[PDB]
């Protein structure tokens, strides 16, 4: 994958950025040779926290006035990390008249209780846990509706398990809405 | 014309202040570098950006127990109704009505901020529109915001006869 | 003759003294903002310990009639003759009829114009001026518009005795010139070597019978603080305190007394909620002869930061003593005592080990 | 006459208090941000423990008049009857006609404007003096504008009772000034020793002014047992692990705190409980040497790796250290 810093600005005076469906067009539309190969039951094979990407991007309009690379292959587990993840913590319920429901004990520990279940056998670590957005499309046919979504904000120190599985974690992503500035999750040598 | 803007302003970061909270705590933390983090929420609708700059992010940074008059009437019936100290927030309406564009945006975040605490009214276009008229008017604009609060409690206390 | 202490302390998320609005205050110095604790709080709080430790309490009040009241009123004078005696003892003085009074409060006696600043026997020597005159205020208490009797030249010689408080921080009374006294101490505000940004901690109180509306709105209101390490300076004018203390051994104990109060009291400002209780990280008096000299402009340039400031402050202002006393040449005798062993600090003296010693040495050293 | 205790206490994932949109509170502190967990969440939770564990409950509650209201209720009187028996109770005290109502909610008796802060039995005593007057409540619930019957000198006297809570921490109501205590606790703004970008070790710190809480409980022996009591919370409870060091210290001139002991911030890459200890060792050491004093110290910890020498006397557990520099006082 590799790691950027780019700024999205609104085009005119008059706002014709407002958005969550128009950040995701916005930051594909930056993004010419695009690929998309999807499994069934499991994730997909870029990821936004409000970059990092597959290919390289190109400025477009009304952004920076200048354009890392990374691979974890170079240097453990049992060492700890800086961290941070915005995610939506869920539950799937059946509704009256199924659905998504944020209340995975409701408060903090629930959310722990939801870090052990999306973490699993990767790493076990310290995410900053709070438990507590809005969005329309600007008329696009066929592209989404309106709705809200939860994010959260984890930032702590992690010990790594399974190097190889961390690897699947950092790059698939962790929770729902990685379309809307969540998964990306981020980890730094102490 | 600048209160248009100032509108769009007010209703959608009125609703990404009460509505996504790392985005209220990024324009938050600027009322310089330390407030790029700002821009892209605020950047792409602006002495007159530094008005909106700052409004915007001091309109963000109160609690959530707070969440065409001017600032000087929203003071003098905060005085009235809410009670608040009438002599002291005199000294300081004395001493904002001094300051240049610079000194307003340093002396104006503890009254209205503190202001909106105790759930004060304040139309924040006209006090946008208002901070924009310190890089032409500064004196003008002083001088309306004290004028507006005096006359504007002299007719609260009559009116109360 | 100039006794002059400087002195670094640093404060964690005190928010040692608000404004009316509940902010710290602040100085935007050398261009940038950096919180401040107010001269007159911090010398009402050494005031408060100097008083305190030497026994002797001065009361600066506006309602000195009522206080005197009460005396007389335990002298065995019933209510209303001891409220028309303090009268007749605030009425007969000032150059016009008397000293102006303010509006009178429903069931007590009226508060002076001017605030009043002197020690408590003195109030009780007001009491007894009152009382021996017994008679002549018993038939007075009854005209409509009663004149003052008490003799003017006695109780205006009572209002004249000093406090230690008042002979260190002196007073002012405009209606009688005669008992001003000028003040021997300078106090500088201690302002932040560094630049601080105010840091809001929004703060809620639980209710403790749940109700749901109430716990689901959770409304609250913001609480400001501040933290940092503060410099300070003050200065005492030794030849003009032994003048208003009179005998130099009294102005010793006063400044001896003064100066370690300076070190140890703390202004109190909201200690319930957050303990700012701490000692200076470093301590340095000088003994100046031809002047004070405060070594604010060392900080003018704010620290960047990233890393602790005490030891930081503590080389600046040793490299700003240095270069001082190489400027401007001097016998002045200097000394400094700290906590840090990381640094020799040559040029703020010779070091000594404590506190005490230090301040016990060199006020000693100056007389 | 100034007990104070230091603590060193690492927490592990706790982010026991988040802003009002999660984040744990931070101090810009020695010029960089480090989270913290403030002092009012661990004063509450201690008073909670303490409240607790020696039995007496402080109520701190804005609907005084609904659970009064209830109480009546129980004692035998009509719902209508409960109701504007407590709107007198309320209604009969303060300077003006009564205390400010906040405006009324559907199907309950109005909140107060201030917050009250009285123990649960002195909620019993209001109710008995609002039903020893049946009479007066019941000629006075006709009239549209009722006015207080109730003596208010009594009630003001019994909202002067205190709970060991309220001569540990005080109360503030600006209404009646004659109930007003003075706290006797300072309870310091647990910050994390080292910078942190949560889990991480916080530094903790507190004051006890034992001679403005025998003043304020009159007796001595009760002000032990509340002081005992109070250091014990203050250890064993957690605002929802054992600290990994204590040290108290009898001052008698003043209390100092510690803080400027971790003005430096920890680098890191390394164990900070060992590098903390330490540091907080050098530091008093130092201050003890600047400012001599005869205060009365004593430490406890969990590692054995070092003797700490400044701080006084080690004791080995929490429990003995606490009892013997309290019964030292």
């Amino acid at each position: 994958t590799w790691l950027t810093k780019i700024v999205p600005d609104l085009r005119y005076r008059q706002t014709r950025f407002r958005t969550a469906g128009n950040l995701h067009r916005k930051l594909i539309r930056l993004s010419s040779d695009l690929g998309e190969e999807r499994i069934a039951n499991p994730r997909q094979q870029l990821l936004f926290r409000i970059v990092q990407s597959h290919s390289p991007l190109r400025v477009d309009r009304l952004g920076p006035g200048y354009h890392r690379n990374l691979d974890p292959f170079l240097a453990d587990k049992g060492s700890r990390v800086r961290y941070r993840i915005v995610a939506s913590p869920t539950k799937r319920l059946g509704r009256s008249e199924t659905q998504r429901l944020g209340l995975k004990t409701w408060r903090g520990a629930a959310a722990e209780e939801w870090w052990h279940s999306r973490a699993a056998a990767n790493g076990l670590e310290l995410l900053s846990t709070y438990a507590q957005d809005d969005v329309r499309d600007p008329g696009t046919a066929d592209r989404s509706r309106k709705i809200r979504h939860p994010a959260v904000r984890f930032d702590g120190e992690a010990v790594i398990s399974d190097v190889d599985a961390v690897r699947h974690a950092v790059l698939n992503g962790i929770g729902r809405g990685k379309s809307y500035g969540c998964g990306l999750l981020s980890l730094a040598l102490i | 014309y600048i209160l248009q803007h100032a509108d769009a302003l007010v209703k959608r970061v009125s609703k990404l202040i009460v509505n996504e909270p790392a985005a209220r705590a990024a324009l938050r933390r600027g009322v310089d570098p330390r407030m790029l983090a700002a821009h892209r929420v605020v950047a792409p609708y602006v002495a007159v950006e530094r008005a909106f700059y700052a409004v915007a992010a001091i309109m963000a940074a109160q609690p959530r127990s707070a969440r065409r008059p001017n600032l000087g009437v929203s003071l003098a019936q905060a005085v009235f109704d809410k009670g608040l100290n009438a002599d002291s927030t005199e000294q300081r309406l004395h001493l904002i009505a001094r300051q240049n564009l610079d000194g307003v945006h340093r002396h104006l975040p503890r009254l209205v901020l503190y202001l909106r605490s105790d759930q004060v009214h304040i139309d924040w276009g006209i006090l946008i529109r208002d901070l924009a008229r310190w890089g032409h008017t500064p004196r003008h604009v002083a001088r309306e915001w004290v004028q507006d609060y005096h006359r504007t409690l002299e007719t609260l206390t009559r009116q109360a006869e | 003759t100039f006794v002059d202490i400087h002195a670094i302390q640093t404060l964690p998320y005190s928010n040692i003294n608000r404004d009316d609005l509940g902010s710290p205050k602040t100085v935007v110095y050398g261009g940038k903002e950096r919180t401040r604790v107010s001269s007159q709080s911090w010398k009402r709080a050494v005031r408060h310990e100097v008083e305190a430790r030497l026994g002797d309490k001065a009361v600066r009040t506006r309602r000195i009639i009522s206080e005197i009241a009460k005396r007389l009123r335990e002298r065995g004078w019933d209510a209303d003759l001891a409220d028309a005696g303090a009268r007749q003892v605030v009425l007969s003085v000032g150059k016009k009829s008397g000293i102006k009074l303010e509006k009178e409060k429903d069931s007590e006696a009226p508060a002076t114009s001017v605030l009043f600043y002197l020690p408590v026997p003195a109030i009780d020597e007001l009491a007894a001026i009152a009382d021996e005159h017994r008679d002549a205020v018993a038939k007075e208490a009854a005209k409509k518009t009663p004149k003052g009797i008490l003799p003017a030249d006695r109780i205006t010689e009572v209002l004249k005795s000093r406090n230690v408080s008042v002979n260190l921080f002196g007073r002012m009374l405009a209606e009688l010139p005669s008992t001003e006294v000028d003040g021997a101490v300078q106090f500088a505000h201690a302002f932040t070597v560094h630049g601080t940004t105010v840091e809001v901690d929004f703060f809620t109180a639980v209710d403790d019978i749940p109700k749901e509306n109430d716990h689901g709105s959770g409304h609250m209101n913001a609480g400001q603080f501040s933290a940092g390490t503060f410099y300070r300076y003050a200065n005492v004018n030794l030849d003009r305190l032994v003048e208003n203390t009179g005998d130099a051994q009294t102005a010793r104990t006063a400044v001896a007394e003064f100066l370690r109060a300076f070190l140890s009291t703390v202004p109190s400002g909201k200690q319930n909620a957050t303990a700012a209780m701490t000692l200076p990280d470093l301590v340095h008096i000088a003994v100046r002869f031809d002047r004070p000299i405060s070594f604010a402009p060392a900080f003018e340039t704010a620290l960047y930061g990233s890393d602790g400031y005490t030891l930081r402050a503590c080389q600046e202002l040793n490299n700003y003593a240095e270069r001082l006393r190489e400027v401007w040449p001097d016998d002045a005798i200097r000394g400094y005592a700290t906590v840090e062993n990381k640094t020799d600090l040559a040029a703020l003296g010779e070091r000594y080990d404590s506190y005490p010693a230090l301040i016990d040495a060199m006020v000693a050293a100056a007389f």
